C-alpha cells in the first residue's frame, strides 16, 4: 500500500496486462486448448480463451489487480525502472508466424528475443521471489 | 563474511591508481632521489592487491 | 523497461539461527573416573561438522 506507481508503469500497465492475458491464451492454445463457453477442464471449453474486449470483466479486473501487484512487488524489492528507448516500445516486429501457431488476434505475441534478452542471476532470483510472493499471496486468499 | 566488502568501484579507482602511478615512475626515475626503490615496492604491493 | 536491480545483498547466519534458548550440550565422564597420573588416550568422532 505504501507503495506508489511511477507514470510510465501506470500507462503501461492496461496494455501489459492484456498483452500478457493473451500471452496466456496462447500458452494454453499450443498446450492444446479449444474455446468453449462452459469452464470444465476434462472437457475442454473454457470462456477465457477469448481476446481483452470479450475477456469477462471479473477475470480482467483480477489480471490487473495481479499485474499491478506485481509492479508494486518489484519496485518493493528496491528494483528501480526506467525508460531504455522508444523505439523497443513502438516495434512490435516479427516475422509471421503459422496459423496453426497464431490464434485470431492479429499482432504477433514473442518480440525479437533471440538471443539479446537475458536475466542476471539477481534477476532470476527477483523470478524467484516474485513466484513465492504470489504463491503466499494465493495462500493467504485460500486460508482467508 | 560480516564485513570488509572491497566495493567494486573502489577496486576499480584502485587499479586506476595503480595504472597513473605506473605512468608516472616510467621515463622519470632519475628525477628520483634514490626512493626510486621504495616506488617500485609501492608498485609491487600494489600489483599483488 | 530496463529494470535495474538492486545488488545481491549477502546474509551472514552467524549463528542467529538457533534452536531454543539452550546453546550446548556439554557430555563428560563419571567424576571418579578422574586421571591423576599415566597417559591416557581417547576418541571424538565427528559426524558432522
Ligand atoms: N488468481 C487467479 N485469478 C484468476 N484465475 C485463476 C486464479 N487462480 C486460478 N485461476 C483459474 O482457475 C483454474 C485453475 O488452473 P490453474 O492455472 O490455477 O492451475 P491448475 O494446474 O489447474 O491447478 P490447481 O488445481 O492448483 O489450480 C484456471 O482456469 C485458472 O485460470
Amino acid at each position: 500500500s505504501q507503495i506508489v506507481l511511477p507514470p510510465h508503469l501506470e500507462r503501461i500497465r492496461e496494455k501489459l496486462a492484456e498483452n500478457i492475458h493473451e500471452l496466456w491464451v496462447m500458452n494454453k492454445i499450443e498446450l492444446g486448448w479449444q474455446y468453449g463457453p462452459v469452464r470444465d477442464d476434462n472437457k475442454r471449453q473454457h470462456p477465457c480463451l477469448v481476446e481483452f474486449s470479450k475477456l469477462p470483466e471479473q477475470e480482467r479486473n483480477y489480471n490487473l489487480q495481479m499485474s499491478l501487484e506485481t509492479l508494486k512487488t518489484l519496485l518493493a524489492l528496491g528494483c528501480h525502472v526506467g525508460i531504455s528507448d522508444e523505439h523497443a516500445e513502438d516495434k512490435v516486429k516479427k516475422m509471421k508466424l503459422p496459423k496453426n501457431y497464431q490464434l485470431t488476434s492479429g499482432y504477433k505475441p514473442a518480440p525479437m528475443d533471440l538471443s539479446f534478452i537475458k536475466l542476471t542471476p539477481s534477476q532470476e532470483a527477483m523470478v524467484d521471489k516474485l513466484a513465492e510472493n504470489a504463491h503466499n499471496v494465493w495462500a493467504r486468499d485460500r486460508i482467508r | 563474511c560480516s564485513g570488509g566488502h572491497a566495493s567494486n568501484k573502489e577496486k576499480e579507482m584502485v587499479t586506476s591508481l595503480f595504472c597513473k602511478l605506473g605512468v608516472l615512475v616510467r621515463h622519470r626515475i632519475s628525477l628520483f632521489g634514490n626512493d626510486a626503490t621504495s616506488i617500485v615496492n609501492c608498485l609491487h604491493i600494489l600489483g599483488q592487491t | 523497461y530496463n529494470l535495474e536491480a538492486p545488488d545481491q545483498d549477502h546474509a551472514a547466519r552467524a549463528e542467529v539461527c538457533s534452536g531454543t534458548g539452550e546453546r550446548f550440550r556439554i557430555f563428560r565422564a563419571e567424576k571418579t573416573y578422574a586421571v591423576k597420573a599415566g597417559r591416557w588416550y581417547f576418541e571424538f568422532e565427528t559426524v558432522t561438522a
